[PDB]
């Protein structure tokens, strides 16, 4: 028997704190980036790369931030965006109410093991079932041209593309995602934790306010709570299948000048 | 190097 009373207003307070502060770290919402992969927007049109040639004429007209072997040049940029997005994601974590008052090593750690899960929940905002956007819009990679690459390259973002096609069919939005990434950074169950008890108090009035914004949003899907933290359980596999990629690359094959 | 990037980001 659901009400509105002084509890549920303090959990939408919490879901509009949250959704405010990560439009203002994340500025290609969802929304955003589905009105350019649908065509319904006033925005310029993505540079689509879909084979080599088009690769070759992309590199030249889509303005990339960054600055031999077309596969390796792909998995840098891939490299420098992540990057970024470390930062733009500590940002959004230390605007969630409490994150800042824990121990430091323990905010370190909740990102350190966080980072991956939410980069490519984020990703899925992106991508739909015929590629993904890059470079803040400004082109679009088929997923097709990025399964051509040659071995490992070939299958490193494929898993990441299986795991948004069915993501995207729960039609989450901006203000769903906000709460569900807050969630995700504060997991309890992360490695060499000093003090869980405040990570699990923070994360039971996410989930509280996860809760109530999927029922007011998502009027026919009544278990979408549940199947949201089903896929949480899902992106962790997804992370350990990605640091394995990440070390067969290291150990067969220059780096952001924020490292250096 | 991502604990470098977070501290950094943190502080």
């Amino acid at each position: 028997h659901m009400q509105l009373n002084p509890e549920s207003a303090d959990l939408r307070a919490l879901a509009k704190h949250l959704y405010d502060s990560y439009i203002k770290s994340f500025p290609l919402t969802k929304a955003k980036a589905r009105a350019i992969l649908t065509g319904k927007t006033t925005d310029k049109s993505p540079f689509v790369i879909y084979d080599m040639n088009s690769l070759m004429m992309g590199e030249d007209k889509i303005k990339f931030k960054h600055i031999k072997e077309v596969a390796i040049r792909i998995f840098q940029g891939c490299q420098f965006r992540s990057v970024e997005a470390v930062q733009e994601i500590t940002e959004y974590a230390k605007s969630i109410p409490g994150f800042v008052n824990l121990d430091l090593n323990d905010q370190v750690t909740l990102l350190k093991y966080g980072v991956h899960e939410i980069i490519y929940t984020m990703l899925a905002s992106l991508m739909n079932k015929d590629g993904v956007l890059i470079s803040e819009g400004q082109g679009f990679m088929t997923r097709e041209f990025l399964k051509s690459l040659r071995k490992p390259f070939g299958d490193f973002m494929e898993p990441k593309f299986e795991f948004a096609v069915k993501f995207n069919a729960l039609e989450l939005d901006d203000s769903d995602l906000a709460i569900f990434i807050a969630v995700i950074i504060l997991s309890g169950d992360r490695p060499g934790l000093l003090n869980v008890k405040p990570i699990e108090d923070i994360q039971d009035n996410l989930l509280q306010a996860l809760e109530l914004q999927l029922k007011l949003n998502h009027p026919e899907s009544s278990q979408l709570f549940a199947k949201l933290l089903q896929k949480m359980t899902d992106l962790r596999q997804i992370v350990t299948e990605h640091v394995q990629l990440l070390q067969v690359i290291k150990k067969t094959e220059s780096l952001h000048p924020l490292l250096q | 190097g991502l604990e470098a990037i977070i501290r950094k980001a943190l502080m």
